[PDB]
């Protein structure tokens, strides 16, 4: 409870702030001031051009009396004799208030909602300190996704990090929106929350999305944190921070169940190659600076639950891979830091199947500490195994059937040919409106199962068959 | 006030002693008086880009400050007219010096102020309140474009005081005198604007309206909604050469403007010759599509800091038009050739590389100059709504995909037409790959498809799924043969080859097939398909498609045909003719299939 | 039909082996080529940018 | 080019330049400029080879003020066999269309041993036609490089599989391929024939085919002309 008095002590102390007119000096996106006075790294700036406007800034590095400070908004109209240089004093940080909900915030975190101020409960350092791993637990139960596809194949146990792998031209934007509006819970709620930053997008997309998030009711379990595409880089780089930094103090200082989602990695990757070219570090591989692991590792790693907090936290970032391949970089690491992926198939796309995603590929690692009795139904972790292998089987078997006919066919082959064809048909394909519970899904899928005589199922116990083949 | 050149190198020359420049002024150099512009500041010394040719300057040159960025003039009279990089006209410039050369510093106004202009006043009076973007009167440029508003530009409020009254004047006499702490304000019938800085407008909105670029392939399965981006592979006989042309002649643009980046140099002359004598017949069969359009043409040649800046005129230009209210369809000619510039421009400077040898700033810099396209707005009393629809045209560099431009443009852009090596090698003249190609505004155009055709998106999407089908069956039936095979995967390979060989090739020369409207081609969509699921449904229940075949090679060779129903003879009785066709092919199944 | 069939399943069998120890080792082999030269030009690249 | 820009220009004559290997030309470009330091291009070539070389192609055309012309065919030397080099990329994107040399015809001891497959000529569409030349010039070039195009496809493919695997159509075009090769391209060193008389050889070379699958050529010129 004595938090009011360090608030206090450290609250109550005006303090005086610099001004100065001694600019040097400017290299393309950058800025040279020349007698600072104890400058500070990391700072935050003011300037003033000729013309009255007003921009802002971020130094970068300081010899002796010297600062390199780059502008966010370019550096066009600038002078060297008019402009006036103002100094701040502490690093960046950002207002937390409980009554973020439903407010849409800049990519700085500026109210673009037109709302009034935050009204801060307090100020935070962006980039806070990392989760002690012995104070670090392992994810237990499951979130309720509403897709066919993921909840029943691919739960995600909260504390899980699942990316989203898809092309540039897939409606992964479609599906994110899709899975925002769904999520929950599940009882077999006044505890869940969603923080949905989205950096790099078109302006339709931003105007899609407010406009869907406003009138589907989900916006005020939301906080949107959006950057379009001509904003500049350095606040696209700082988003992520904000939206985890926020997320994070929802989830461990008030004790609900957050779902964190990106929307987009690869035009972070951008904005992050244009830093360290303002400075003179040497490109790295496919011209990426080499260091991106570890930022990449501080982004990722502020997730899973906690020791004595009853909170929690998952992401879903998602990716593009430029032509398609997994051997390029981000989706590499991507991989190497989280636990499985989700694929978004072409093809699939091409035949006009919503959500296009392929199930092959896919995986996900907790899903043994996902499923379960209490936490869902005791059927689950069975029929994912048997559709997964049964959907393996059909695949090659539609593949001979061009080869070989159809008769030379064994009935298994035949049978699984024609569940093939339901399962996409019916299964995967889901209504861009259409919510389903876990137990909707699997009812489908054992509908979808009955098409096999009951003994032939053999990776299914015969526990189960007993209980649920019925009917 | 003036500054000693201090150094020279190419293009870049390095002046000194001058202190309070901007970042991007205009600076006269040399005694010529060659426009350049600043781009690095320290201390003093302040590095210089030029515009033009430097040979033969001196150190101790005298160099002169503007302490305005570049501009371009903006008014009546841009129609019909031709300019280069830097919005210097061509026909003057010929026709002042009569030689073939353009002489180094020459200097005339982008706008000729000799010619008189008829004037009607608008709506305000004095003692009225005005602000930025208000209309205050109008002024006849040409019987195809009757109505060229005339704009207080923005960043300018205040109360009226005198407005000169009706008549003929050109655009050199004030005719409007703004009260305001100052009365300085004076304005004549043009203005200019910074073009590295995005026009303002009120806001934007949503495009839900279709572009008719009159071609099946893009019109049914990749449609582009007005106020969009695009991308599309150069080729020359993938049929963009000749897309552009029949935009201009059928699209409902209002004004559009051509912008060749790096033109080749003798496909310049071939298309100035072109566009002179290409009619459009719409309220009359005006022949000069001229009237329509002006033309931003730079080669090679010419120096890369103004292919640097050449579509950033063109888009300015275009945002412009769409401030009065207008439909304006801006077209590039090579994104490359701009990234190239770009990238020269940056090693110049002494940048370091880190993409392929590009800069790193490269994908912010496109996303800028792509996001001023859209439906808006306008910023006036009379409530004005235009739209800005640029279509880029990305070169392929060797590699399909491995450039970076290409993936930069695909970050942003939302339709893309790749480009099929296949077809093109077997002049398919429509080259489009139907299988990375896309398009998002599939998902909106439903909206006005429901209202006209509501059956576009299920059709085109069965239409998507059979070849999809088809090229993955033959992955596998060349490596055996086509022996083993069911009726049905029969019946879907012959259907797709006729689709792809029938539907998708189409010559862009034909009177008939010059331009596909959208009911015929709704029409001739709907005639394959159901053609497709009869045959379908009839060898389900049991029938040799071999026997079967042989009677339908009549109708087979009857939708085969089809597309030789030339338009524009009923635009009604067409689709009469398509009716009468579909319930034949359904009779003659019927009978044949006893 | 037995002696069609002989034939047929003969034909089948050397092609079906003969693609396995050819073809995929002669195209992988190239791959590792291609590789191995698209990772020196990096080298040589970087080397000059440093310089 | 300085010459034939007076020659063209100031004397009213036709002119025709025919400067070789500028390969050499931007080797020693790329010598200069490294004894310098600055930015090096792609593969270590300066940046503004592409100005350069602009500056270099440009001068050529023709203006209305006078009635000479000037035309350039220079030669180029890819260093490794590959059109990917910058040299030749560079070129590509400057010229109008370039005519490709390969090894292959060489070695199979065909001349003059070109490859029509890579080569393209842009302002052919134009320069053709009725009154300028025969009718059918337009399309018939285009049926003969799809016919290649098949040829060489299904050859690549029977490569590996066999004839087993041919249709009417593999096996008629690989003939054709032949055909083609051996007698079309081929000519003497002192030999010349007439726009005419390839068009008469190539419409020998076509009836080989039946009258239906020519689907890309027009049912006019089709029917006039493949009758007989």
């Amino acid at each position: 409870f004595a938090i009011n008095k360090k608030a206090v002590e450290q609250g109550f102390n005006v303090k005086p702030r610099l001004n100065y007119n001694t600019v040097s000096g400017v290299n393309g996106p950058l800025v040279i001031l020349e007698k600072v006075k104890f400058p500070r790294y990391n700072e935050i700036v003011n300037l003033t051009l000729p013309d009255g406007t007003v921009r802002q800034g971020q130094v970068l590095e300081i010899r002796g009396d010297r600062a390199i400070v780059q502008v966010f908004e370019g550096t066009s109209g600038i002078d060297v004799k008019k402009t006036t240089v103002e100094f701040t004093g502490e690093s960046l940080r950002i207002p937390v208030s409980e009554d973020m909900l439903g407010r849409i915030f800049d990519g700085s975190g500026r109210p673009i909602d037109n709302g009034p101020k935050v009204f801060a409960e307090d100020y935070l350092d962006i980039n806070g300190s990392p989760i002690n791993p012995y104070a670090r637990i392992y994810p237990e139960e499951m979130i309720s996704t509403g897709v066919s596809a993921i909840d029943t194949m691919n739960s995600i146990a909260r504390g899980q990090k699942i990316p989203i792998f898809s092309a540039s031209g897939l409606p992964h934007n479609e599906i994110a929106a899709q899975i925002c509006r769904q999520a929950g819970l599940v009882r077999p709620e006044e505890n869940f929350s969603i923080v949905f930053a989205a950096m790099g997008v078109n302006l339709e997309t931003a105007r899609f999305f407010k406009q869907d998030f406003e009138e589907n009711g989900s916006l005020e379990r939301t906080s949107l944190f959006l950057n379009l595409a001509n904003d500049p880089t350095i606040e696209r780089i700082i988003t992520p921070r904000l939206a985890l930094t926020t997320a994070e103090y929802l989830a461990y200082q008030t004790e609900r169940h957050v779902l964190t989602i990106l929307t987009d990695m690869s035009s972070y990757a951008d904005a992050l190659r244009e830093v360290s070219a303002a400075r003179e570090e040497v490109p790295g591989r496919r011209g990426y600076p080499g260091y991106m692991y570890t930022d990449l590792s501080t982004i990722y790693e502020r997730a899973g639950r906690v020791e004595g907090r009853n909170g929690s936290i998952t992401q879903i970032p998602i990716l593009t891979m430029p032509n398609d391949d997994i051997t390029h970089p981000i989706p590499d690491l991507t991989g190497y830091i989280t636990e499985g992926q989700i694929f978004v198939d072409r093809q699939l796309h091409n035949k006009g199947i919503y959500p296009p995603i392929n199930v092959l590929p896919s995986l996900s690692r907790l899903m043994k500490s996902a499923i379960g009795e209490g936490m869902t139904r005791k059927d689950h972790g069975d029929v994912s195994n048997q559709l997964y292998a049964k959907y393996a089987i059909g695949k090659d078997a539609a593949a001979m059937k061009a080869v070989v006919g159809e008769e030379a066919l064994s009935i298994e082959d035949k049978l699984s040919l024609e569940f093939l064809e339901k399962f996409e048909k019916t299964f995967i394909t889901q209504g861009a409106y259409e919510d389903r519970t876990v137990f909707e899904s699997l009812d489908q899928a054992w509908s979808l199962l009955r098409i096999y005589p009951k003994e032939m199922l053999n990776r299914i116990s015969p526990k189960i068959l007993d209980e649920f083949y019925d009917r | 006030e003036y500054g000693a050149i201090y150094s020279v190198s190419g293009p870049v020359v390095i002046a000194e002693n001058m202190i309070g420049c901007a970042m991007y002024e205009l600076v006269k150099v040399g005694h010529d008086n060659l426009v350049g512009e600043v781009i690095r500041i320290d201390g003093d010394k302040a590095t210089i880009q030029v515009y033009e040719e430097t040979a033969g300057l001196t150190v101790g040159d005298p160099v002169l400050r503007t302490g305005k960025p570049l501009s371009v003039e903006l008014g009546p009279g841009l129609m019909e007219t031709i300019y280069d990089g830097i919005q210097r006209p061509l026909k003057a410039i010929k026709e002042e010096s009569q030689s073939i050369y353009i002489p180094r510093g020459i200097d005339t106004p982008a706008l000729d102020r000799t010619i008189k202009w008829q004037f009607t006043p608008g709506k305000f009076q004095v003692g009225d309140h005005i602000s930025g973007g208000d209309i205050y009167g109008s002024v006849f440029e040409n019987s195809l474009i009757s109505s060229h508003k005339i704009l207080l530009p923005p960043r300018s409020r205040g109360t009226i005081t005198w407005i000169a009254p009706a008549g003929e004047y050109t655009l050199d006499e004030k005719i409007l005198e703004v009260e305001f702490d100052g009365k300085k304000s004076d304005f004549t019938l043009y203005h200019t604007w910074p073009v590295r800085v995005p026009r303002p407008v009120t806001e934007k909105l949503s495009a839900d309206y279709p572009l008719l670029t009159g071609q099946r392939v893009l019109d049914a399965l990749f449609p582009c909604v007005q106020g969009g981006t695009t991308c599309i592979p150069g080729a020359f006989g993938c049929g963009k050469t000749v897309i552009s042309q029949s935009l201009s002649k059928y699209s409902n643009s209002d004004a559009i403007i051509y912008v060749g980046c790096g033109e080749r140099g003798n496909e310049m002359a071939e298309v100035l010759m072109e566009f002179p004598e290409l009619y459009t017949e719409m309220s009359g069969t005006k022949e000069p599509i001229m009237k329509r359009t002006t033309l931003v043409a730079n080669t090679s040649n010419m120096p890369v800091a103004a292919r640097e800046a050449s579509i950033y005129t063109g888009i300015t230009l275009a945002e412009y038009f769409r401030d009065q209210g207008k439909n304006v369809s801006m077209i590039a000619d090579s994104s490359s050739r701009w990234a190239e510039a770009l990238r020269e421009i940056s090693g110049r400077l002494g940048e370091m590389p880190a993409d392929q040898g590009f800069p790193a700033y490269l994908g912010a810099k496109l996303a800028s100059f792509y996001e001023r396209a859209g439906k808006a707005v306008a910023l006036g009393s009379p409530d004005r709504t235009g739209s800005v629809s640029i279509v880029a045209a990305v070169s392929p560099a060797g590699g399909d995909f491995s450039d970076p431009v290409t993936t930069a443009t695909l970050g942003i852009t939302q339709v893309f037409w790749g480009l099929d090596k296949k077809l093109a090698q077997r002049k398919h003249f429509p080259s489009i790959n139907t299988s990375v190609s896309y398009s998002k505004y599939t998902n909106v155009l439903n909206k006005f498809y429901d209202s006209n055709y509501p059956e576009f998106p299920v059709l085109r999407d069965r239409m998507k799924e059979i070849l999809s089908n088809a090229e993955e069956l033959e992955q596998v039936v060349q490596l055996v043969g086509k022996s083993a095979l069911s009726d049905s995967d029969k019946i879907t390979l012959d259907v797709a080859t006729l689709i792809k060989e029938d539907f998708l090739q189409q010559n862009g020369y034909s009177t008939y097939d010059a331009f596909c409207p959208i009911w015929k081609t709704f029409d001739m969509m709907r005639a394959f398909i159901s053609y497709h699921d009869e045959a379908q449904k009839a060898v389900a229940n049991g029938a040799n498609w071999s026997k079967l075949a042989d009677s339908t090679g009549d109708v087979k060779h009857a939708v085969s045909s089809s597309k030789f129903f030339e338009p524009s003879r009923g635009e009604k009785e067409v689709h009469g003719e398509f009716e009468k066709l579909l319930s034949t092919m359904q009779e003659r199944f019927a009978e044949s299939t006893d | 039909a037995f002696i069609i069939l002989d034939e047929v399943i003969k034909v089948t069998n050397r092609r079906v082996n003969a693609i396995e120890h050819v073809i995929i080792p002669r195209t992988e082999n190239t791959i590792a080529y291609i590789n191995s030269e698209l990772d020196e030009l990096d080298r040589e690249e970087f080397y000059r940018l440093k310089k």
